[PDB]
């Protein structure tokens, strides 16, 4: 049938693929299973940290000199990873503006935070974000962060299939608001409305794509309010100056 | 559903948005009067009484002179 999700109370352990007991696992875990089961679980637990352990392969791409994908152990400082395996950012902690640790479904990490955050399931999970798929993205000081977030929200609009209403409607709306905020055609109460919409969608959808559509804009208006307010103020001033003629 | 309807032109926030122009001008227009005031400036007692009595006496004198002429 069409690619639409189900309701969870029949968890896919007693009513799954054909109604049979069927579980879904990512290719990561099921592909790592043989060697972890052969080389003993202690050799595995001897990595990462106490509650987060194992070797995960990150795919670092975006605004680095050498876009790469390499496997490291969890709880690795972002500085260490980027500066060691991948190429150093065009300016090492100089023109690096934003970092998205997880996939596109994870709130941002500004420059001041990510200098000394560990890379595991808990450290940045405690900061605000989530490791998710561990696809770290970096964005220099010469890239409109609000434009990147708007493009991500457009993607989420173009992917939410639309079974239940919150995700569908709210995602179209979020893309529209993010475009208007990219150009600068809004007010401040509009960014508070953005936060409110984010909260509603995140709360009340079927499964995690609602949270996916809500998280990036939430992190944006959490860690990047001043520049957004500056864009709004400059557009308002330019509009007034033009209207005076 | 209120921002541009109320006022679109140039505000930066929802406050200081509209222009209303509803009530009174600055000053309350006036202090007004509400208490009655009826001035009593007519000739009060002795003026009117002397007028009546004097005109009566003089009219009687005139009637006398006239009846003299008519006789
Ligand atoms: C919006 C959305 C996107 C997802 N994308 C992926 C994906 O790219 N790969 C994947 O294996 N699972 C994806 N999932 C499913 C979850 O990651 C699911 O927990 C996972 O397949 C099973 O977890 P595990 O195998 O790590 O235990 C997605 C789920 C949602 C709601
Ligand atoms: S965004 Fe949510 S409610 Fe919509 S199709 Fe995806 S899981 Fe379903």
């Amino acid at each position: 049938k069409q690619g639409k999700p189900r309701l969870k109370p029949p968890f896919p352990a007693n009513a799954g693929l054909y109604g049979c007991p069927t579980t879904v696992t990512n290719v990561e875990t099921v592909a790592v299973s043989p060697t972890i089961l052969r080389r003993g679980p202690e050799w595995f637990a001897g990595f990462g940290r106490k509650n987060n352990a194992g070797t995960k392969l990150f795919c670092v791409s975006g605004h680095v000199n050498k876009p790469c994908t390499v496997e490291e152990e969890m709880s690795i400082p972002l500085k260490e990873l980027i500066e060691r395996h991948c190429g150093g950012v065009r300016g090492g902690w100089d023109n690096l503006l934003a970092v998205i640790p997880g996939g596109s479904s994870v709130p941002l990490l500004p420059k001041s935070i990510c200098d000394d955050v560990l890379m595991d399931y808990d450290a940045l999970k405690a900061v605000q974000s989530g490791l998710g798929t561990a696809a770290v993205i970096v964005m220099d000081k010469s890239t409109d962060v609000v434009d990147a977030i708007a493009r991500l929200s457009y993607f989420y609009k173009h992917e939410s299939c639309g079974q239940c209403t919150p995700c569908r409607e709210g995602t179209g709306w979020l893309w529209t608001i993010m475009e208007r905020m990219k150009v600068g055609n809004a007010k401040l109460e509009e960014i508070d409305m953005l936060q409110e919409l984010t909260k509603q969608i995140e709360g009340h959808t079927i499964c995690a794509l609602g949270d996916a559509a809500a998280w990036p804009v939430q992190g944006l208006i959490r860690h990047f309010r001043p520049e957004l307010e500056r864009r709004i103020r400059e557009n308002a001033e330019r509009e007034l100056l033009q209207a005076t003629g | 559903t209120e921002a541009y309807i109320r006022n679109k032109p140039g505000m930066v926030s929802v406050k200081d948005m509209p222009v209303l122009q509803d009530g009174p001008p600055p000053g309350g227009f006036a202090p007004v009067r509400f208490a009655r005031r009826i001035p009593n400036k007519g000739p009060s007692a002795v003026a009117i009484f002397l007028a009546a009595f004097g005109t009566f006496s003089w009219g009687m004198y005139q009637v006398g002179q006239g009846n003299k002429i008519r006789r």
